[PDB]
């Protein structure tokens, strides 16, 4: 029973910050690399952060390059997506979302978990 | 060559390989560390 | 990157039927694409990963096909649940999902 | 005289917990890494789980992921399996394996030595 | 992961004559494969690891070859106590075993 | 906003060695390759150098071959000129850019954000 | 390495006319091309990246277009602040730049 | 004046059991490992046994797995090696080997000063 | 794990003329490698470790090169205490020797 | 200091029937760890203490295990008198006690 | 040692809305840095310790989150007495202390 | 009721000595170990030394070192800093901190409790 | 262990201009290297440690740079009193030092 | 302020025995790690011997190991080095110097507090 | 505390060969162990204290040795008399016997 | 014994300021040591006993304080009456006295 | 107990040069050990207590040092009357000597 949830959510004025976190059971966390995926209605599925299994690589999409921190804690079994500097164009859904069902070396990059997602709207 | 991406592949594995030695290594140093 | 482009936007299929759904990549994907399946109100779901591999609890009624440039999907008899919208994702450079078809009641 | 010991085995009901002991001797036990591996009759054999010689890194299989804990103690030389919400297809015979016959940088992953095996079923 | 398959499922030889057992994978393993043998009763075996180095103990009859996605096993001269279900695993990617061969009597 | 800024510039004499040094922020720099684009006049723009995002591999242009040196510290997202035994020829406003907007592996070399350059004037 | 030129040298287009650029490289590059805006006292600003798609916040008024050793950048309407010299790089093999086209006031 | 001079040698029976002793001086002994080297005739050089600097880590041979045991005693500058369980593969010239003639983190393994060499035959 | 081989098994060289002695490994070893010099009732003496630096106390007689699985150990002209066995060892991977190469008057 | 954790708050079980109880800590304890038994109106008992021994006089029917974060406490035939709450203690960083978790009858 | 750094030196909110304030290492610290609050002519009081966990009488009003060198001080919903200079300290490598940022009416 | 108090305050001219101390209440004294903390307008907080419980050890600041001695009674509940060799920069405001809110292994260095502190002003 | 070089031997400067002393190493020590200053009849001062820092005391004229196995030392405007020898210290592996660079009235 | 003064210089003779004192004061003496630094004309600066804070390890150069002896009195701040079967190579000043300016865990093994240094002459 | 085991129960040697005896200890007791040896009907004696001292009046024949949590106790060439049971007590933590190991003819 | 160092030897000072005297002892003192008052002509008067303990008749003007190894005398607002030379006593091993240290006008 | 040694048993040494004596413990003494001189015919005589401390009435000229298991005592300038046998005791764990070294005409 693989269990994402979200948090952090809520209502925020443009060019503040925002933090998300998601907390992860059912499988070994600190062995699995997770994503965040965002849902604009209008637009669909757009990809936003990617962290290896011990955070020594993380990669940001191009809309978020400079804006976006996603950070890991094996010790708690919780993902963090630091949102600086939101603009109009980031309300969406967010998803935290794990890479693959199992490890196959060469097939990763699909998410076999999602969370429920959780609703950020910045505006004024 | 001179024109090959220098930028990082995001599209790596990012799962800790299962397939790595799990046996300890007889080749690292056994000597003291003076630094 | 990728650009991905789903065809037709919308189908109309009764219960029981086959629903055909396309997929097409600006670029060459090889064979990573993951198809996923999204009700209102709930998060996406990983249906087929690979280019035809089934995921663990999916039922054999979900068959995609497909390489290259050009991927279907294809939904041997449509049951009551099979009703929603299909998103198709490519991971071989980048990370870009696709516009999205729905299916709905004919 | 690589001597492998399984223990703990027995029959439970589904959704309980059970616990398997695995006796090494005859090696430097905190020096490899040890495996569990299971055979299900009309299946085969299966891969379970594996541990580092100093239980740093645990991986476990797909249909394991999540319900069973691998562990081990390098002070009595034991090797643990901790099995968390049994189901119907967890039946089979469970052995203790070591990896590799000795240690080899680019050559591991292979059971040098099996235990005799011991077996768990659940039913009602 | 990868899927590994053999054939024959049996061999029917006499004692003295050449068996051979083929293990095949869905993709290249290169050359990182065991094969063991298990008797009613006991505990598998291992007889050959990588692609041809022989456990500790082994005779000289069992001889192992192949690499990439086409590997055999060769028992030159089986006696009596040679009678058993042989199993191939692949550990370049994962641990995947085969389903058995068995080999018996003529 | 990524911001680019060039120092290290100044007037040095022929046979000497200056150091330039490019302050990058705005983006996660360690998962970039950054290059050195060199602008004389009556002549345009002139490549000098590449490096990859870790610094594993170097590329120099044939006309200072041998006698520059690139290097980066991405602890502390900068990226380093080394320009020994400067000649004449050498006197030339020197940009430093980073290569591509964004990722995409068939399409890299071409620069999507320059800084303002620093000028480097070799003579007696 | 590969040559690179462009022509005309100089251009006198009057604003909201349209005006058209030249680059020949000596040898192919495919479809690794690059342009570039040059304003006095500024750093190049990328306009158009590989053969035609463009910069993110670049009006669509650039437009580029070529392939093999023909390249060219077209201005449908020339505006006010686009009047500059423009570079054409090759990034297919090494780094080579063009000479420069200024496009001046008629 | 690195001297190393062995002790303990003799006749043995298979089976038994004997225990080799290495007197160790004209260094710091607590700062290095120390190796067992064996030579058989007709067979050349073979690694035995290496134990760590403060005697952490103890590593074997394959063919001397589970059988052999190394141990040191910083306070009296002695390197030990329990043989149990021998056999008439055992009989040879065992050497006692320092690790490396001075510190190098990315060189060690090699046997800088080697003792004179004790005899141990294992025969009836 | 690596197996080490030298050859040829006995070099016959007279006192003032080079000779050449050459080590082998299985797998590669990249650059840890050390020789050592053994005399009849004498424990072996170190004479180069790494792949070319030599052992406080060894003159530069001695002069080792190569780097893989090619290695190979050269005395440029060699003197009357020079004549004895001399073993090959890698250190990369496990602690294993080679059989030893004798190098006798002529 | 460290927060104990007990899962799940009560179990069902029969007599006769194998009842097993977890404990969970924050941070790392190793194997220092205590269970208590305390019944209605009596003050706690000692049965395990380390990890897995077990305190004098107390039956071998009480079986504990685990180390680092997870430890178990298992009861092999759990009889009438074995009926109340267990109490999980560390006493690697701090003095700590858990919430408790009270087993009744099915 | 470590350099500590805060951004923005002041913050102007208004009673009822969330205030973030970051906090930035030179190297990484860990999970090992604490906030303090202090009122001008008052000591500071220690507010969040280690990375996140609250001192005793702290409101749940104040979130400390972060690891590594990246720090965020988040005030969910500020009253009148949560204006102040607040301070960012490190105890991994040394004891250092941040610049302090200061929060200000709107 | 943990309350701490410090006095020895004043003026004093530069190369001269001054000695705080500070009152401790409310905990038990001997168990932990307290810090001096110094607060400059324009420099902010800084650290200047630390005790242990016993008094056995005794860290100081660089700017600090070998000027500064700290130490502590643990009978009278009072904690010392001797400060020799004053300087113009040594105008602070010295508080008397106390490490740590409770006794954690892994977590201490902060300081929980504090003290009111005292004005310390080296001038001519 | 790492063998150290330092080029030039000496460098003539006349007070004012720019003097800049390069370090090489042969194996990477990352950022552990320090430069120190002797004058004639005196002990040695630090002037930089790890790769840049500045110990207390010293004038910002003297600036250090570089990492892996390229160092450089570098003096701003150079005054009367800098006239000495410059050692080179890496400190990753051992402790080992340079020959010493002499600067000299020009 | 920070002095380090040396003494037991002279000359002996090849074979024999000389010991080195060093005199430490103006800081903590028994928080920090003190090195002896060799320096012989036409050769460059050389390093000898390391001592922990407490003395539980000492480390010597290679040239010097076996032969030469490093050790300290935290009472009366004091650095001895224990010279025996010296030699003419060891014709050279003798610094003591200590380790770091302050203490910072991952920046250690700089040489920021030199003494005066004193002279040691072999030969006959 | 600590349990104390000897391997094995019963050794034959005939008088003039060399009989070893093994005691190994559950935690690590350093050198803190001590050896007795107990004739029928008489108090054991005390051969070996520490690790290896021997006491006074006991001949060379007897050595001990051993550190940590293997100690063996070597008689190099065993007599008549000594015929007896020998006892391994370790006074590092607590004072626990091993429960000896009888030397009996051949 | 213990050997009692003062330092400095003399201080110069006017009516009015405050005074400080450090004593310094090899070896550990505890909390036993006096200070003594001695004018030219007369006996020394104790003033302080213990460690900060004050003579029945001294004047809050005299504190001293200091336990172990350091001590020191502080005089508040130094007098004219008070101008002598003062001795530092140790009595918990023996009973030594410092040099004595003066203190005169300035 | 504490087994002292000394080394070499004899050393040889002119009138007006240096003679060292060494001294070495099995185990730590900390600083508690004494030097004794002994002449023919008459008793031995305290020189050195402690580990540096010097007698009264003993002469500058003997320098003694060394705590821990290494110390070393040191005739600066030996006279005529400096050659004796000389003792090393330790009082730290019992009362045990040292077998004495001779300092010989030469």
């Amino acid at each position: 029973q693989v269990q994402l949830v979200e948090s952090g959510g809520g209502v925020v004025q443009p060019g503040r910050s925002l933090r998300l976190s998601c907390a992860a059971s059912g499988f070994t966390f600190r062995n699995f690399g997770m994503h965040w995926v965002r849902q604009t209605p209008g637009k669909g599925l757009e990809w936003v952060a990617v962290i290896w299994h011990d955070g020594s690589n993380k990669f940001y999409a191009d809309s978020v390059e400079g804006r976006f921190t996603i950070s890991r804690d094996n010790s708690k079994n919780m993902i963090y997506l630091q949102m600086n500097s939101l603009r109009v164009e980031d309300t969406a859904i967010y998803y935290c979302a794990r890479d693959s069902l199992f490890y196959d070396h060469d097939n990763s990059g699909y998410y076999g978990y999602w969370g429920q997602g959780t609703l950020v709207t910045v505006s004024s | 060559d001179p024109n090959a991406n220098p930028n990082v592949d995001p599209n790596a594995n990012p799962n800790v390989d299962p397939n790595a030695n799990p046996n300890v290594d007889p080749n690292a140093n056994p000597n003291a560390n003076p630094n | 990157q990728i650009v991905m482009t789903q065809s037709p936007a919308t189908v109309s299929v009764s219960p029981g039927e086959r629903a055909t759904l396309s997929c097409r990549a600006s670029r060459s994907v090889t064979s990573k694409l993951a198809w996923y399946q999204q009700k209102p109100g709930q998060a996406p779901r990983l249906l087929i990963y690979g280019a035809s591999t089934r995921a663990t609890g999916i039922p054999a009624r979900f068959s995609g096909s497909g390489s290259g440039t050009e991927f279907t999907l294809t939904i041997s008899s449509l049951q009551s649940e099979d009703f929603a919208v299909y998103f198709c994702q490519q991971y071989n450079n980048g990370f870009t999902f696709g516009p999205g078809t729905k299916v709905d009641f004919k």
